[PDB]
C-alpha cells in the first residue's frame, strides 16, 4: 500500500466520524468531538467520490447537523471546521463556517461586560490633515507608524506631521485607494521619541533640529507634499 | 559472442541506451543517454550469480574497497540520464562508472573495487536521484519532518520556534538563546538542518550576533516590519558575514512601492520567497522581480498547479486568517486586490519558461510540506499537455524538461543556500543522501532513503511476517534513524563565523557540523537550466502580465496526474 | 486480551479493506491502496472462518474484483499481493498472482525498448565442449564460476577448459540432471587473469605454467576427465 | 534461590538471601518463570523486528546485516568494520542482548581477521556470496586463533562439489549448521545427513516446524516466487521439486523428538517468522 | 639556479618521502624527526602488465640458444644501428 | 627530490625481510652479488604480498643454481619488476 502518516491519520479521522454517525443513529445527541468528527467524515467522503466543488462542499456541510442534534453548549463551541481532502485536482482545504445553529442558553466560557467605553490615548489632542493618494497602487497605513515617513506617492502637508502617528486602535489601519483623498487625525508619538528605521528620514531624536534636517532629505528623495527652503545650511552631521 | 534480445535484456538488467520509460503516470518519457557497463559483464547478486567471492568480489582488493554498491542503477539529474553503477565510501559517493573486480574482468578502476568488506545493493529496473532540498520550512511541528521524509526530502532549511504565533507567520528564529534552543533540539531527528535569523532590524550589532551564534542567513517579514532601512541593514551585515537574505515584501505598499524596495536592495543578492504574490508581497505587481539579475525566484506549492479550484480555496483561506467580513467595502476591496487569479495564471507558464528557478513548501503556513516534488511534477505534465514537447530537445524525448524541473527542488536551492558543494546532485565527493524510486511510482511514493551512506528509511512489511513484501506496506525507519549512527549520518550546517569559533563544542552537538559558503556572488545566471531574464510588466488595472511585450498566460485544469490513483486519502 | 504488535497492524489493515468494501458498494472506481487492501482483508476473513485451505485462497483471491471495478492503470500496477493469515493449522502466508486484468491502456512507468539485440562478451572466440553427469544428483554451474573446477562428478577433457568460463548472460545458468550429457560454450576469463578460490586447484596468475601444477592437483583429488602424464616434476613452490 | 526472608525471625535463611529495606517485592505464586530466549538467525532488515521478538520471550538476538539491502535479504552477514561500527552505534537504541556475525565468503586471510578485531562475534558463509570449500577452510582456520563460532548454509546446487566434500572441507572442526533440514537452503537432496555428526551442531529454523497440511504448497509457491521460476519451464519445475521434498520435512519432526537436532531459530523475514520460535518449539513438542 | 622552493624551510614542504604503510602507522615520521612529507605506498600486489598504459601487449618469446635470435609469436623482430641521433649535438656543448 | 628506498631482499630469514620494511623501506631488491636463489625469491615474494610492497629482481647470470623457467617456477605468478630485462646489464645468458 505505501501508506503515509498522513494516511493513517485520516483513516483515524473517518473512523470517528463512523462512530458519531451510529450513535447519531441511536438517538443519542452528540457532543463536541463527535460533531466536528461526523462533519470532517462527510466532507472526506464527498471529496473522493469526485463529482462536487469545494465551494459546493462548503455550503453542503452547513446542512449535516439540525440544532436538536446535539447537546446544549455545542453549537456556540464550533466557529468553524477546517478539513484538508483530494478531490480529482489534487488536494484543497474546505472550511465550513458556523455548521449548527444554538438552541439553548448555555455559552462555555461566555463573557459578561460592562457597558462603559474605553477611552484610548487619554491626554493626547489630534490635529487634522487632509491626505490624497496620486500615485496608482493601493497604501494602507498602521496605527504605529511614523506618519512623515508614508509612501512618497501620498501628497500632504509633511511638515506638520513630524513626531506624529495616527490616533486609532492600536492594531488597525487606514486604506488609501488610488485617487482617493480623506482627513486623519494625528497624535504625538510617545516615551522617549527616538525614532529609527521607517525610511531611515530621521535616525536619530526627534525635535526642531532633527525636524529641517527630515525635510531637506524627504524633498531630495521626492517625497510629495514636503516644503523645505532654498539655501539649506548642512550641519557636521547629516 | 552471442546474440541476446533487447526484451530479455531489458527484464535482467534494467533499461540501457536508446531505451525510453514513461515517469509515473504522466506524459512525461526520458530516454537513456549513455552507459557504463561492458555487455556480458553485469554484476547480479544471488545464488549463482556473479557477486560471488573470486568472481567479481575480490579476493585481492584494491585498498580504496568500497562500503556500498548500488548496481545497474539509472541516474536521473541534471548533468544527464545514464546508467551506471554507484560506490559508496565513508559517507561519500566514491565513484560511478563499472565496478567489480579487476582480477577477472577488464574495466574497473581502483575506485569503483567491490571486496569482502562491501555490501550490495539491487538497483536494476529502478531510478536514483539526489535527495530534495527545501528552503522555505516553518518550523511549526516536529511532526512535518518525517512527512516530508517519506516523500523524498533530504534537507530543510527554515525558521521558528514551535507553534507561537511569530512562528506560525514567518521563517524565523530569534536571538542567540532560540537559536541554541532549536540547534539542542536539532539532535533528535533524521534530516539535514540549517536555520534563518530575524533580519527586521536597524541594529548591526543584533544582527551580527545572530549570525555568530550559528545561523546560515536572515528572513525579513513583513509581520515584524519591511521597510527599507532594514532591507538595507541586513544586506550590509550580510556582505560581511557570507551568508543568503530571504525576503517577504511590504503588501500594503505602507512605506513604498516595488521599486522603492528594489532601490534599498541595490543589486545585491537576494531570494525571493513566493514571488507571484498570493502568499504575500508588493500588491499587485511583486511578480515583476522575477526578471532582475540579482534576484533568486521562488514559489511555494499551493498555487501550483493552476486549478479550478485554486481562487475560491484561497480566497476563503484569505477571509479566516485575517477575520475578513464580505459586509464591509475595505476587507472586499483588499481581498480583490491580494488573490489575482491572473499572476496565478501566468506563474506555471514562467515556471515552464525557466523564468522561476526554486519551487518550495511554505509549511503549515498556506502550504504542504509533503507535496513539493510531486506539485513540481503536476507542473511539468500539465505545461507538456498544453504547450507540447519544447524546441530544446534532441531527439523523441522529454529529457531537457525533465532536467530543468529536476533543478528547481536539487540543485537549484543548494547553490542559493551555499550548500551545493556537499548536497544536491548525484556527483563524486559529495555527500551520499539518494532517493531510490520504482518507475512507476516516480513522483510520489518513493521505495527506499539513504542518508550519510546508510539506510534511513524504506518501505516495509509487517515484521513476523517470513519475507518484507507481504501487507501492511508502509514507511518505517531503519537502522540509521536510531541510536548513536543518527549522529554520524545528519549535518547541522552553520556560518562559518560560527564554525570558526567552535559552536559544536560550545553547545555540545554530536551531529557533523559544516559551514555554508560563495552566498553573495551569484545571480540569475547561476541557476542551472533556468537562467532566464526579462522585462516584465504588470497592469495596474487589469492585472494582466507581459514578458518582453508579449501577454502571458495559461488555462486552470479540471484534473492533474499523481494524485487520486495512489493515494487513499 | 494481550494483543500484540501484528494485531494491531492486522487489525488496521481490516479496516482499510473495510473502507474499500464500502467506496466500491457506493460505485466509486478502487484505486490502488484500496484494491490492495480490499483483497488482503477478504483472504485474512476466509482464512479466519476456517473452511478454506491456502491453495483454493490463491485462486479464490483472483475473482473478487472485476477490470471495470478499478480506475484506469491499477491493473498493471498489482502483480501480486501477498498476506498472511492463521488457519486452524496455524500461520501461512497466501499469495495471490495477478489478481485483475486490465481494460484500458494507460500503463504507469511503461518501457519503450529499441528492437536491436545486444552482443554480449564482444571479441571473445568461444569453444565448444561436451560434458556428461555420471553422478546420482543433479549439477548446476553459473556464469562466471572457472569451468575446470567445477563438481568432479562431470566427465569432460578438463584441459581444454583451463582460464574459461561459461559464454551466456551474466547471472544464467546451466543445468545437468543425473545422466545428462550436452555441449557447451567456453570463452576466456577476463581482467588480469588471477584465479583464486573455488576448489583451491589454481590460487595464482593463470597460465601453462600454472595449468600443469593445476591438472596434478586435480588429477590426485580424483577429478573426472584429468590427463596429466606419469613422472610429474615438482616446483619448489606447489 | 531458595528460601529467604529475615534471620531474626525466621529459621534457615541464608546471607545471599536476606530480604531488607532496600528490596522490593514482586509476587510469583501460581506463576511460571524461564530464561529468556535466544535466537541466533536473525536477518537485520528492519528494526521492528526487535520489539516483535522482545515481546514473545526473547531476550537475545544474534545474526547480521544492515537493513533492507539485497545482502541482507538473503543473508546473516554484516560486511566489513565500517558496517559493523554502524550496526554497534545503532544498538545503542534497542531494550535486547545483540551480537553481530561478519562475512566469511573469502579467501584473504587478513580481511577475516580484520572483521574479528572490528567487533564481530563469528563468521556467516553463505552460498549466495560463494561457498566453496577454499573459502571454508580460511575462515575456520581464522576461526580457531580467534576463539569465535562458524555458521553456514551450504552449497545447494552442487556446484564445486556435494556435501561429502564440504565436510572434507570442514575436517573435523566445530561448525553450526543453520536450516539443517534443508528447505531453507542446502546440499540437494542429502544435507540433513550432517545431523549425525560429532562436530555439527545442528539448527532448524520454524516454518518448516511442525508438518501441517498447509506446508508443501506454501513452500513451493514462496519458492516460485523469490527465483522467479516458471511452470512452463521443465528445468524450472525440475529444480523445484529437488528443493522442497516433504519426506524430509516429515522427518524433522521425529529428528527432534529424539534428540538429533538440538537448536530451534527464527530466519527472521528470510522465510521465517521471528515471533513464533518458542510457539512452534511447544507445538511441535 | 635553484629558486626559493629549494631553500630553507620551504622545501620541508614541497618534497615527499615515500615509507611502507606499516612504518607510516608506527609512526616512522615522528620517531625520526624527518621535517618533510611521509605518504605511504599502496596497491603494489594487484597489478599485472595489463595495468600498464599504452604498453600492455602480452607475446610468446623464444631466444635461439646458439644464434641467439628473437622471435615474437613465431616471427623475427630486430632492428638496424644508426650512425646519428637527434636531441645531441644540436644541443650541448659536451 | 622526491625519495624512496629499496631494501635487501637476498636472505631466507623472514624475520629480517619484515623488519626492513617496517623500518620504513618501500620494496626489496633482488641481486645476483648478494645471490639470486630461488628459495631467496620465494621468501622475499611471501614477506611482500603481506606488507603490500614492490619487489624488483637482477637474475642469475651464470646460471648457477637454475635457468630462467627455474627462477619464473620460483616466482610462481606474483607480481614483479625486473631490470635491464634486455640482459646486457644482466641475467639468465642468453635469454
Ligand atoms: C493567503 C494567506 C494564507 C494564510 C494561511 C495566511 C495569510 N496571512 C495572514 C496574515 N498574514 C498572512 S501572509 C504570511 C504567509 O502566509 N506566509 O509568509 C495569507
Ligand atoms: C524456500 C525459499 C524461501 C525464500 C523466502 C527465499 C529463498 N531463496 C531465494 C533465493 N535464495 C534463497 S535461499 C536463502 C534463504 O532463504 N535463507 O538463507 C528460498
Ligand atoms: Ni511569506
Ligand atoms: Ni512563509
Ligand atoms: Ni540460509
Ligand atoms: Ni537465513
Ligand atoms: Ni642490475
Amino acid at each position: 500500500m505505501k501508506l503515509t502518516p498522513k494516511e493513517l491519520d485520516k483513516l483515524m479521522l473517518h473512523y470517528a466520524g463512523e462512530l458519531a454517525r451510529k450513535r447519531k443513529e441511536k438517538g443519542i445527541k452528540l457532543n463536541y468531538v463527535e460533531a466536528v468528527a461526523l462533519i470532517s467524515a462527510h466532507i472526506m467522503e464527498e471529496a473522493r467520490a469526485g463529482k462536487k466543488t469545494a465551494a459546493e462542499l462548503m455550503q453542503e456541510g452547513r446542512t449535516l447537523l439540525k440544532p436538536d442534534d446535539v447537546m446544549d453548549g455545542v453549537a456556540s463551541m464550533i466557529h468553524e471546521v477546517g478539513i484538508e481532502a483530494m478531490f480529482p485536482d489534487g488536494t484543497k482545504l474546505v472550511t465550513v463556517h458556523t455548521p449548527i445553529e444554538a438552541n439553548g442558553k448555555l455559552v462555555p466560557g461566555e463573557l459578561f461586560l460592562k457597558n462603559e467605553d474605553i477611552t484610548i490615548n487619554e491626554g493626547k489632542k489630534a490635529v487634522s490633515v487632509k491626505v490624497k493618494n496620486v500615485g496608482d497602487r493601493p497604501v494602507q497605513i498602521g496605527s504605529h507608524f511614523h506618519f512623515f515617513e508614508v509612501n512618497r506617492c501620498l501628497d500632504f502637508d509633511r511638515e506638520k506631521t513630524f513626531g506624529k502617528r495616527l490616533d486609532i486602535a492600536s492594531g488597525t489601519a487606514v486604506r488609501f485607494e488610488p485617487g482617493e483623498e480623506k482627513s486623519v487625525e494625528l497624535i504625538d508619538i510617545g516615551g522617549n521619541r527616538r525614532i529609527f528605521g521607517f525610511n531611515a528620514l530621521v535616525d536619530r531624536q526627534a525635535d526642531n533640529e532633527s525636524k529641517k534636517i527630515a525635510l531637506h532629505r524627504a524633498k531630495e528623495r521626492g517625497f510629495h507634499g514636503t516644503k523645505s527652503d532654498d539655501n539649506y545650511v548642512k550641519t557636521i552631521k547629516e | 559472442m552471442k546474440k541476446i534480445s533487447r526484451k530479455e535484456y531489458v527484464s535482467m538488467y534494467g533499461p540501457t541506451t536508446g531505451d525510453k520509460v514513461r515517469l509515473g503516470d504522466t506524459d512525461l518519457i526520458a530516454e537513456v543517454e549513455h552507459d557504463y557497463t561492458i555487455y556480458g559483464e553485469e554484476l547480479k547478486f544471488g545464488g549463482g550469480k556473479t557477486l560471488r567471492e573470486g568472481m567479481s568480489q575480490s579476493n585481492n582488493p584494491s585498498k580504496e574497497e568500497l562500503d556500498l554498491i548500488i548496481t545497474n542503477a539509472l541516474i536521473v539529474d541534471y548533468t544527464g540520464i545514464y546508467k551506471a553503477d554507484i560506490g559508496i565510501k565513508d559517507g561519500k559517493i566514491a565513484g560511478i562508472g563499472k565496478g567489480g573486480n579487476k582480477d577477472m574482468q577488464d574495466g574497473v578502476k581502483n575506485n569503483l573495487s567491490v571486496g569482502p568488506a562491501t555490501e550490495a545493493l539491487a538497483g536494476e529496473g529502478l531510478i536514483v536521484t539526489a535527495g530534495g532540498i527545501d528552503t522555505h520550512i516553518h518550523f511549526i511541528s516536529p511532526q512535518q519532518i518525517p512527512t516530508a521524509f517519506a516523500s523524498g526530502v533530504t534537507t530543510m532549511i527554515g525558521g521558528g520556534t514551535g507553534p507561537a504565533d511569530g512562528t506560525n507567520a514567518t521563517t524565523i528564529t530569534p536571538g542567540r538563546r532560540n537559536l541554541k534552543w532549536m540547534l539542542r533540539a536539532a539532535e533528535e531527528y533524521s534530516m539535514n538542518l540549517g536555520f534563518l535569523a530575524k533580519g527586521n532590524t536597524s541594529n548591526d550589532a543584533s544582527l551580527a550576533d545572530q549570525i555568530e551564534a550559528g545561523a546560515i542567513g536572515f528572513k525579513i517579514h513583513e509581520d515584524w516590519g519591511t521597510t527599507p532601512s532594514a532591507i538595507n541593514h541586513a544586506l550590509d551585515v550580510a556582505d560581511k558575514y557570507d551568508v543568503q537574505v530571504a525576503i517577504h515584501t511590504d503588501t500594503l505598499n505602507e512605506a513604498g512601492c516595488v521599486e522603492d524596495t528594489m532601490a534599498a536592495i541595490a543589486g545585491r543578492t537576494m531570494h525571493t520567497f513566493h514571488t507571484e504574490g498570493a502568499g504575500g508581497g508588493h500588491a499587485p505587481d511583486i511578480i515583476k522581480v522575477a526578471g532582475e539579475h540579482n534576484i533568486l525566484p521562488a514559489s511555494t506549492n499551493p498555487t501550483i498547479p493552476f486549478t479550478v479550484n485554486t481562487e475560491a480555496e484561497h480566497m476563503d483561506m484569505l477571509m479566516v486568517c485575517h477575520h475578513l467580513d464580505k459586509s464591509i467595502k475595505e476587507d472586499v476591496q483588499f481581498a480583490d486586490s491580494r488573490i489575482r487569479p491572473q499572476t496565478i495564471a501566468a506563474e506555471d507558464t514562467l515556471h515552464d519558461m525557466g523564468i522561476f528557478s526554486i519551487t518550495s513548501s511554505d509549511s503549515q503556513a498556506m502550504g504542504r510540506v509533503g507535496e513539493v516534488i510531486t506539485r513540481t511534477w503536476q507542473t511539468a505534465d500539465k505545461n507538456k499537455k498544453e504547450f507540447g514537447r519544447l524546441k530544446e530537445e534532441k531527439g523523441d524525448n522529454d529529457n531537457f524538461r525533465i532536467k530543468r524541473y529536476l533543478s528547481k527542488y536539487t540543485i537549484n536551492p543548494a547553490i542559493a543556500h551555499g550548500i551545493s558543494e556537499y548536497v544536491g546532485s548525484v556527483e563524486v565527493g559529495k555527500v551520499a543522501d539518494l532517493v531510490l524510486w520504482s518507475p512507476a511510482f516516480f513522483g510520489v511514493k518513493p521505495n527506499m532513503i539513504i542518508k550519510g551512506g546508510f539506510i534511513a528509511l524504506s518501505q516495509m512489511g509487517d515484521a513476523n511476517a517470513s519475507i518484507p513484501t507481504p501487507q501492511p506496506v508502509y514507511y518505517r525507519e531503519m537502522f540509521a534513524h536510531h541510536g548513536k549512527a543518527k549522529y554520524d549520518a545528519n549535518i547541522t550546517f552553520v556560518s562559518q563565523a560560527a564554525y570558526d569559533k567552535g559552536i559544536k563544542e560550545e553547545l555540545g552537538l554530536e551531529r557533523q557540523v559544516l559551514p555554508v559558503k560563495n552566498c553573495r556572488n551569484i545571480t540569475k545566471k547561476d541557476m542551472q537550466f533556468n537562467d532566464t531574464t526579462a522585462h516584465i510588466e504588470v497592469n495596474p488595472e487589469t492585472y494582466h502580465v507581459f514578458v518582453d511585450g508579449k501577454e502571458v498566460t495559461s488555462k486552470p485544469a479540471n484534473k492533474v496526474s499523481l494524485a487520486q490513483l495512489f493515494s487513499i486519502f
